[PDB]
C-alpha cells in the first residue's frame, strides 16, 4: 500500500532503464548493418 | 474505470485540463461485485 | 463499523401492475492508484 501510494518513481525508474536498453538494441542494429557487405565469395575448406 | 465508474472525485481540491495519478479509495477494474435485486411481493389478481 | 447487512424491499404489486425494479451492484473500496484524466470542466471521463 505504501509503495503504491508513491510508486511513480519507481515506475519513471522502469521506463529509464527500458530507454537505455531500447539505445543499446538501436546501436547493435546499425554497427551490424555496417558490417554487412552487399557481396560476399562463399567460404570453402582451404579458403586463402 | 474507463467509463470512470465507481469514481469518487475529492472533495478537497479539484483538477482541470490535466492527467496524474491519484491514490484513492476505488472499486477493482472489472469488478461484477454483488447484486442484489429488489422485487414484487406476492399478490392474487387485485388484492395483494 | 465493522459489518453491513442488506435490507430486503418489497412490494405489494398486483400482477398487472408488477414493475420490474432496478438491480444496485456494491462494489467493496480498496485504496488503490488510479490514473485519472481531468477535462476542461475538471469531471473525470476516463480513468486507468
Amino acid at each position: 500500500q505504501l509503495l503504491r501510494e508513491y510508486g511513480q518513481f519507481c515506475s519513471k525508474i522502469n521506463q529509464a532503464l527500458h530507454g537505455a536498453n531500447l539505445r543499446q538494441d538501436d546501436s547493435v542494429r546499425n554497427l551490424f548493418a555496417s558490417v554487412k557487405s552487399s557481396q560476399s565469395s562463399p567460404i570453402i575448406p582451404g579458403f586463402g | 474505470v474507463s467509463k470512470a465508474d465507481g469514481i469518487i472525485y475529492p472533495q478537497g481540491r479539484t483538477y482541470s485540463n490535466i492527467t496524474i495519478t491519484y491514490q484513492g479509495l476505488f472499486p477493482y477494474q472489472g469488478d461484477h461485485g454483488d447484486m442484489y435485486v429488489y422485487s414484487a411481493g406476492h399478490a392474487t389478481g387485485t388484492t395483494p | 463499523i465493522k459489518y453491513y447487512s442488506i435490507i430486503p424491499h418489497s412490494i405489494r404489486s398486483i400482477q398487472s401492475d408488477r414493475k420490474a425494479w432496478a438491480a444496485f451492484y456494491v462494489y467493496k473500496l480498496q485504496p488503490l492508484t488510479f490514473l485519472l484524466d481531468f477535462s476542461v470542466d475538471g469531471y473525470i471521463r476516463r480513468a486507468i
